[PDB]
């Protein structure tokens, strides 16, 4: 049981690392998506 | 008839358990089918802007609703796959979602343990 | 997905990865472990 | 662009009957609107011929009414584009990220 | 042929609805649901026998 | 391979 607990702990660490990578890239993609939509879809409102 | 049949499946995603691992399939399929039918109808009618067909207005409204449902399904899935090793439940979350809101909806949590 | 399905039987976590992605980045992103 | 083909300015000359294109009996289309429609008188020389050939050129400035293509292209595109970031909030256990 | 296709699409839509309901029933545990006595007496005794499930 | 066990 002790060995199982240690291995489960390491797997949990890997899972948390994956979650953190998802969160950072979610931040970046939200920023890029909003910035790009404003940059490339603002001009269309200007002309129309 | 195809549009009505597709639109009748829009609400099914909210009765599908998070464990089956198939919410995304259903909601994405509904959205894409509605989009295809909207495109077909656009091909049929003249490309004029004096008024919008009622059927097209309905399909567009349903598409907005299904996009909202996809977002909500993603959030529900994220909530469902949470553990003490990664997240913490705030006390307000308990007092609300485990006590009050279930009572309003006639849910009656078992709380056997 | 590749990072998530790692186990001690298949991989070893570097010390710097542990340090960074359990101390620095999580705080910078306003997320804290239990 | 309208003009005489075989008669130079010294033989046939064009006169603007009136600047604006007449739209009194126009049949509105529902997709475009004529913002401006003006005829301009010009003369120019051609490498074919030693004389000056006049012409009147009409420019039709037409504006598109955007509701149709808005509804049928733009908003479906925005609704699909709103889902691009959701994959990063989807847990890895649910087994549906690649699908989305 | 079109009439047959329509009829079958209606049936398949009904099957999708029923499959959502069946999946919902399948993923039930005491931690979240309690089985009513009528559910027991019907679905574990009577209907299975009618269907030769044993 | 770690081959711990
Ligand atoms: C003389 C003659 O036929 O000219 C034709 C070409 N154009 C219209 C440029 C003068």
């Amino acid at each position: 049981l002790k060995a199982e607990d240690t291995d489960f702990s390491v797997k949990e660490d890997w899972k948390y690392v994956a979650m953190v990578i998802d969160r950072i890239f979610l931040w970046m993609f939200i920023i890029v998506c909003l910035l790009g939509t404003v940059g490339l879809f603002l001009p269309p409102w200007l002309a129309g | 008839i195809p549009c009505v049949l597709i639109t009748s499946l829009a609400i099914l995603v909210f009765y599908l358990p998070s464990d089956c691992g198939e919410k995304m399939t259903l909601c994405i399929s509904v959205l894409l089918a509605l989009t295809v039918f909207l495109l077909l109808i656009s091909k049929i009618v003249p490309p004029t802007s004096l008024d919008v067909p009622l059927v097209g207005k309905y399909l567009m409204f349903t598409m907005v609703l299904v996009t909202f449902s996809i977002v909500t399904s993603v959030c529900v899935l994220n909530v469902h796959h949470r553990s003490p090793t990664t997240h913490t439940m705030a006390p307000w979350v308990k007092v609300v979602f485990l006590e009050k809101l279930p009572a309003l909806l006639f849910m009656q949590q078992p709380r056997h343990h | 997905l590749n990072v998530h399905h790692r186990s001690p039987r298949t991989h070893t976590m570097p010390t710097w990865v542990r340090r960074v992605f359990l101390d620095i980045v999580p705080r910078l992103l306003l997320m804290k472990r239990p | 662009k309208f003009g005489s083909w075989t008669y130079d300015k010294a033989k046939i000359d064009l006169v603007n009957m009136h600047s604006r294109v007449d739209q009194l009996d126009f049949w509105e289309s529902g997709e475009w609107v004529i913002v401006d429609a003006v005829g301009t008188y010009n003369t120019r020389k051609y490498e074919c011929c030693a004389e000056i050939y006049p012409d009147i050129t009409y420019a039709f400035v037409i504006r598109r009414l955007p509701l149709f293509y808005t509804i049928n292209l733009i908003i479906p595109c925005l609704l699909i584009s709103c889902l691009t970031v959701l994959v990063f909030y989807l847990p890895s256990e649910c087994g549906e990220k690649i699908t989305l």
